[PDB]
């Protein structure tokens, strides 16, 4: 039954009693479910040491990985570049799940095409498809530029990026002077990062690699700032930001903001803003070129080192106070401009901060998960303010990742107690969660299943998620948010801060039980 | 209408010449004096490359769509961690239970292919990975095997691998192979997903009797509870005197799918997913199976009338009882809301079912569907749309997103009902915006408690003051 | 160790509840629980609030501070000048202590201890030594007078004692000691703030108008009011900036309430400038940020400045930001620029985007009259209904406006407006027609347990927007003016709508059904 | 590295008073001196209790924080008008962690700002009135309140109102209990006479009303605690130390406390006094009057709580002494536990201390368990008899400031440099800017509590945490 005046969506409306008798008959009649005491008790066990050295002894099932595939990451890389069209060699499932991820994450459109490959292209090779794909891409949504990644069933076909797309120029169904850069993309190496890495490695050799004879370091006197994967429209700007603070010149290639924060003004926008071409032509003229993200642009760094021969330097990801200051001090020496007051004041103001929280964050505890040089930045942060990251997860990061965290963490004293995990995705979380109990998870918002896990064991097990990450599906616009420089650091200080004090108002609400010690001044 | 044709000849002249001609028989103008939509209209075919089209894939059909929402079974993503990664928790198929433990829908178990799988193939890993699964999650009562893009190219046998892990733990173990490029859209899951279904969990009580039945049997199939749309649909049919025995498959078990060949009626909303089951339903046991459709009051009190002329009287006594209960419930939302939504139009594009079965409930609240779409409907779907929908009214298959932006920069409709990945090319645009897929996480819109749900939700972003403040006033 | 237990978990052990049960029960002669349990239902009734409501002499929770508590934030606006209240040195101790908790920054101002003596003689040499020493000690540039209730009973001429002082040498006849009357029986500290303005303003103006043209310093005055969020302050100064608009800003006390932390403690930061309080009155225009809160200095600035003081509403939500630029437009003839188009465009949606989260949910809010006005706009914008809009401060002139503000919208039909009333009338408000949640500063939290207490489906949870904020951290950063203050307002609405469904849905196998990933 | 020797410590204080004028530095020279173990008398080295300079950042507060904020606000089931304007019971609200037990708004009322609200006509024709209808109110909307309070700000005293012919009405028409306390803001120094007059309301209103009341069944070994407020449970963790050892607390005020409670008091055979600046007025009255010896003791650290301990425990029979004992050894291994982590990451470390009439020195016993050294301390309103005790509890040439300035206290920081700074929230953010550990000694740093033994853990953690914190590493920035 609904009143007109208490509309019930479905959480109020099914747990009317009417809704409730029929949801039990249901059970009880049809349903032939496990009784309530023995699911009672497998829950129970699934918290335990002994479920959890099962769970981190499996090694073919992969429970709610951390992690997305490389398609995914070379659709993001292709929307930073201006009018450009991210096109999947491959199939059009890929597609609709990629659009959908970002979708849902940025509450933006996204743009991307598929050639359409089906079965017949499983054994004929989808040059056809492409063909005709790059033919009508161009001519409906006329892109400036088509980046072409793959799907894992046109990479397991072996399907020849290179010579498809010349075969569309010389056959007419593109022009030949039409820029298309392609990078093999394999879903099943790496992860979504890695095919950012991927995209953008081929966008820049596209442009480059064969134009290096009139190139000459430092002649256009910039500095390439190079992202990688980022989620966060606030990371793009803060860059941006700061440079301009600096007065250094600089270019951002693969810069999305624009077009992941078009606004709504009555007329869409398919393209806008991004890195334009002469920006990529141009970047070996540059002085150096900085990774945002080191750990995921392996493959850039070594184009970039090898071909543009620019001296990228070894930098961390400017996350946190001492990374964001030799990320400054790096591009003060580069450029030779002096980092300005204003900055000073800056990093003096999350000083100031640091100092004001430090007493509720001490000894906080930390599960973390995500993006290996996020996590890192994340962990290092942490570490300077005093919190213990307990559990540091990242499904997508190597060895040499985790022997660079141990040695961060080594270096403080509040590491002592942290665990790096590697190839693990969030049910291994889950089972940390409960055996070693943080005080918090940060993390993206599949995390929000394992609080709802830990609650149900009890409200003193329940670990709330504090939602920074990628992806971030069920709260709004904090995609705007920034991880980067002071006021990146700035923003997770106070997120974390206020995570403990709500948290603890939560506990001590309780009137004349708890009602004590819910202060009015924290 | 000439003019809706000069507006199909408008979006076409963009196309090159091959992409054009294709186009052309996916655009026509509504006839509802046509009796076959073939001669107006073509849909299940192969999607233009490079076009931004809005369908998925087979493995979305299957896994995402039919053997997901199983609550009480483990469904492997088996491939590549990008398949299940992006589906995971996406389609708001509602269910009850404890997750991790005995339900495990909003989960995403996969295979996570790495580089070594796709060379030496996985079927070691997927033996692995069941053996796994036993011991990790022992109370699941069943597992599908959902096969991505690379499991059929590969040339991996994962039927083999799970005949006999099933023999091993005595477990129903399903091999679907929904491998994403086998069809062009998600329509070809349906269909693998329910030949699975037919071949390995429909016939598991055949030889067994045991389950005590009643004259007013009946099986939800094609109902996936998003946001509860099928409790609000069961509770209905139980206030009838029906015995709702199964739902397929949202908060669906896989002891209700076995307890299906023993209703009396199945009950079909969704025929465009699971049509292939019923008819074989029907073939096999003799069990006769209808479409209903239980989207606003009108078409839910005439479907319930329906239902109730398949059984005695005592069911059609109770089905005038429950109309009557629930006609002031439903006569308030519409003098509440029918003043705030008369004559508005919609321009709406789904999935197979709901682009013709949502039209109802519009025209409950005074509302027009000036045009539909399809993204995987066939011609029999089609056919169910030319006289639901209004003579000389837009119909576009398989829409592309230049073809569905220009037709609403035309017809301009005051509200658009669609999918993710247009609601907000459309709120740029200043046209409020109705998820149809997810009910823009509201909802149920099924049954009657269902429609004060959707004409809140039409009221509220239909008459919404962002609407008003999109031009800036010094511009 | 490896479990030391703060207050909240310690006290918790069986230990102490057993040693705090028998104190209670052999001493504290405390009432029945039963009984307890039954007033604390009575006071969540209708009844009870027709009682609640009646009172006339009896405040319970105020939702209002005193004047010279706002004369000390307006003085902190200007360049190296020293808070200085003329009175009791216990109302400095509690506005410092008041705007530290706030702002977790220093906050400097002096009192110069009148005490009993001064009570029957006057403070006269409170004032003449108060400012020699705080001159003397503290370097100010500018000593800026207010008074405590008690120099204001006792009738303290603060013209005629600062004359004196300067007469007889204890201050430089040239030094500038703007004074200002701010009695705390009068108004609210929003008040006081207003007075401070307009006697900073009058100090350095009224006795120079001879000189001065309109408009021929080519730009504009803002005068913020009480502001105790600093990106307001920063918001309005990027606005300009991008609109290449010369302004200045009086009263900014945005550097000097955001100093580093470097090593070195700095006393004064930033602050309007001297030269810029006396050339304000060749501006072009002056623009009153908070209007209902800057009556006195409206007054003085049209009738002595001859500037127009438009008619605007606090650039708070997206019209009245919209108002606020077209204004500014007008006045200095710079067109709006694109940036800012793109900024309101992306409001706009972000509306768009959170829309089906925000309608129809019910606000119950509080604070500055200027601020819940623009709150209360902004809220009508989203389709959201304040159902019980509460102003301490505000009289029957604001309560007017806000009805024909609520009248203009459908979403505003559900909707009371209160003048007068405290926090306590607020709890009964919320306990008999509850919001879903409120918007108020860090008082409302005792609201929120009391509610929670009679039961969880109906605690209103307190989102915390206004002043003061003392339970949670650098909530003072952020914004509530402009496109980007009603990005951050909308942002915390819906996410605290999203968090809130979160939590009555992460029951498993109970509410784990819509516990939806996606939202 | 050697203290600071007296003679530099004088020479500090005479660069520090250079820069004010020529009264106020004679004035503010006999409020500044190194510490004399040797002196008995405090008055031959420094001044205290005295007016506050006129237009210096003094710390102090005033006569109505020290009876509302500190006395009778914690009284949890009375409710405590802040008579007059809005302002003062605004300030004050909820504003010092006096913990509690109760329903908030129903029987208890701490966090509660119940004030008459003064505008202008309540100024010229008088608040008695209203006072009256305000109390009438009270009774209505709060009916389980078990007593009332009229605490006086400034504006009640000199515009000639009388609340204590209101508060005897009221109180004789309603039965209740109205205590009319004339604590405004400018009839004294600072928070102390607060105090005073705060006791002399107890004594007046509330302390006779069992004279002739004996049905409270009395043992031997019944005590009170006074001048404990419950400061983050700072009494709860000293009153579970006291029953332990076999003494029933009959009454602990103000913190926790209540009005029946102070009505017991009389009945007690020992009065413990934590805050002697704050209740030995009290103290005294109760001794002269009832006969009930009071003594002072100190829960902040294992070392003072022990003795403090042993000391209460010989005020009675050997039973007690024996659970003394017990209680001794069992809390041993705990806080040596505490030492053993948190000592030798604290040991050397030099703090300074300003807080108002009592933590200067009873928290000095606290530190010195954890191997630190307390270079400088000084209080706001603590009277000669309050430096008469810190002089035997603090090192020798140790800088003493009473009333210290704002320009002072950061001057002698700037010379002293200390590793940690314990003071109020009106200095906390200034130290934390010049890159020094600050802790608060009056809120605890929302930590706490700090009293007994549980509270030395969390002691212990707290200082530990802040003075080793990795934010004070970072202050300059690397470029610079
Ligand atoms: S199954 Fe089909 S696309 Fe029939 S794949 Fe799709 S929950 Fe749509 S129009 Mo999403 S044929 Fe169901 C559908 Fe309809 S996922 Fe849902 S809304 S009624
Ligand atoms: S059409 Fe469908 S969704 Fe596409 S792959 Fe194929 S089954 Fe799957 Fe999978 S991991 Fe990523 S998302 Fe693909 S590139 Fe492969
Ligand atoms: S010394 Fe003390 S705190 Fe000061 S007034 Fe006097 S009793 Fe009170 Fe009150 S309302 Fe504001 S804060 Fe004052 S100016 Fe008056
Ligand atoms: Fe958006
Ligand atoms: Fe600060």
């Amino acid at each position: 039954s609904q009143q007109v005046d208490n509309i019930k969506p479905s959480y109020p409306l099914f747990r009317d009693q009417d809704y409730k008798d029929m949801l039990a008959k249901k059970r009880d009649n049809f349903e032939e479910k496990h009784p309530q005491e023995k699911i009672d008790e497998v829950f129970q066990w699934t918290t335990t040491e002994e479920y959890q050295e099962l769970n981190f002894q499996r090694e073919a099932l992969t429970v709610n990985p951390a992690k997305a595939c490389q398609p995914l990451g070379a659709v993001l890389c292709s929307l930073g570049f201006e009018k450009t069209m991210p096109y999947v060699h491959g199939s059009q499932g890929c597609v609709a799940y990629f659009r959908t991820y970002f979708n849902r994450h940025f509450k933006e459109p996204i743009s991307c095409v598929s050639d359409s490959m089906t079965e017949d292209a499983a054994v004929f090779g989808g040059q056809q498809n492409m063909k005709d794909g790059l033919q009508n891409c161009k001519a409906i949504y006329k892109p400036d530029m088509i980046a072409v990644s793959t799907t894992c069933m046109a990479e397991v076909i072996g399907d020849d990026l290179n010579a498809f797309i010349n075969n569309s120029k010389k056959e007419g169904h593109i022009p030949d002077e039409f820029p298309v850069p392609f990078a093999h993309t394999p879903s099943f190496v790496g992860s979504h990062v890695t095919g950012w890495d991927n995209m953008f490695e081929g966008i820049a050799r596209y442009f480059t690699l064969n134009y290096m004879e009139d190139k000459e370091v430092g002649s256009n006197g910039k500095i390439n700032i190079v992202p990688g994967f980022e989620t966060y429209l606030g990371n793009f700007r803060v860059i941006k930001r700061m440079m301009n603070e600096m007065n250094v010149d600089y270019t951002l290639l693969s810069d999305p903001e624009e077009v992941l924060d078009t606004p709504a003004d009555g007329q869409f926008r398919m393209y806008a803003g991004g890195t334009t071409q002469d920006e990529m032509k141009d970047a070996p003229n540059a002085l150096n070129t900085l990774m945002l993200q080191p750990w995921q642009l392996t493959k850039t760094t070594k184009f970039v080192k090898n071909t543009w021969k620019h001296e990228v330097p070894k930098l961390n990801i400017p996350m946190g106070l001492d990374w964001t200051d030799e990320f400054l001090m790096k591009v003060s020496e580069i450029s030779g401009q002096p980092i300005p007051e204003s900055l000073a004041k800056e990093r003096g103001r999350l000083v100031d901060m640091m100092t004001d929280s430090h007493t509720w964050l001490h000894g906080k505890k930390f599960a973390l998960w995500g993006d290996p040089d996020f996590v890192m930045g994340m962990t290092k942060f942490l570490l300077e303010l005093g919190c213990e990251p307990i559990h540091i997860l990242c499904n997508n990061a190597n060895k040499r990742w985790k022997k660079a965290m141990d040695a961060i963490l080594a270096e403080s004293p509040y590491g002592a107690n942290s665990e790096v995990h590697i190839g693990k995705d969030l049910w291994h979380m889950r089972s940390l969660v409960f055996t070693n109990k943080p005080d918090f998870m940060i993390g993206n918002s599949y995390g929000k299943f394992i609080q709802r896990d830990t609650l149900y064991k009890g409200k003193e097990f329940e670990v709330p998620l504090i939602r920074i990450g990628f992806p971030i599906f069920d709260r709004h616009h904090l995609h705007r948010q920034t991880t980067l420089g002071y006021e990146g650091a700035m923003q997770i200080l106070t997120t974390l801060v206020n995570s403990v004090l709500e948290r603890l108002d939560e506990e001590t609400r309780g009137m004349q039980t708890t009602d004590y010690n819910y202060d009015l001044v924290r | 209408r000439d003019e809706v044709e000069s507006l199909i000849q408008e979006v076409l002249e963009v196309y090159p010449e091959k992409a054009k001609k294709n186009r052309e028989k996916h655009l026509s103008p509504n006839d509802p004096e046509l009796e076959q939509s073939k001669k107006c209209i073509t849909s299940n075919k192969k999607s233009l490359p490079g076009v931004m089209t809005i369908r998925g894939c087979a493995y979305a059909g299957s896994k995402g769509v039919v053997w997901g929402p199983i609550k009480d079974m483990i469904h492997i993503s088996h491939g590549p961690v990008g398949c299940g990664q992006y589906s995971r928790a996406g389609r708001r198929n509602y269910y009850i239970g404890t997750t991790g433990v005995n339900a495990f829908v909003t989960m995403n178990f996969t295979s996570d292919f790495q580089e070594k799988d796709i060379v030496f193939g996985g079927d070691k890993k997927l033996a692995k990975l069941i053996d796994e699964i036993e011991t990790l999650f022992p109370l699941n009562k069943g597992i599908s095997v959902q096969s991505e893009c690379p499991i059929g190219l590969i040339g991996d046998d994962i039927e083999a691998v799970s005949k006999q892990k099933g023999k091993e733990h005595g477990k129903t173990i399903v091999p679907v192979r929904c491998e994403g490029f086998r069809g062009v859209s998600q329509s070809l899951g349906h269909h693998i997903a329910n030949d699975a279904v037919r071949d390995w969990v429909l016939s598991a009580r055949d030889d067994d009797d045991s389950f005590e039945t009643t004259d007013y049997d009946v099986a939800i199939i094609g109902d996936y509870n998003i946001g509860g749309d099928a409790w609000s649909s069961r509770i209905l049919l139980e206030e009838m005197g029906l015995r709702v025995v199964a739902q397929w498959s949202g908060d669906g078990t896989i002891s209700e799918m076995e307890l299906t060949p023993k209703v009396k009626l199945n009950l079909v909303h969704c025929y465009r997913s699971m049509n292939y089951i019923s008819r074989h339903m029907e073939e096999k046991y003799g069990i006769p199976w209808m479409e209903y459709n239980f989207f606003g009051p009108t078409k839910t009190i005439e479907s319930l009338r329906k239902i109730a002329a398949q059984f005695d009287e005592s069911i059609q006594k109770k089905c005038e009882e429950v109309i009557a209960k629930y006609q002031p419930e439903w006569e308030a939302v519409v003098a509440k809301y029918r003043p705030r939504l008369e004559g508005k139009r919609v321009m709406l594009y789904v999935g197979g079912l709901r682009p013709r079965h949502v039209i109802g409930a519009y025209e409950d609240l005074g509302m027009e569907v000036v045009g539909t779409g399809y993204e995987f409907g066939h011609n029999d779907d089609y056919d169910r749309t030319l006289k639901e929908m209004g003579d000389s009214t837009l119909l576009y298959d398989d829409v592309t997103g230049y073809e569905f932006e220009e037709f609403v920069k035309k017809v301009k409709p005051d509200l658009i009902g669609s999918g993710i990945k247009e609601k907000y090319i459309f709120q740029k645009m200043g046209i409020p915006f109705r998820q149809m897929h997810s009910w823009d996480y509201s909802g149920p819109y099924h049954g009657f408690d269902g429609f004060a749900i959707f004409a809140r939700d039409m009221d509220m972003t239909l008459n919404n003051p962002c609407w008003k403040k999109l031009q800036a006033p010094w511009k």
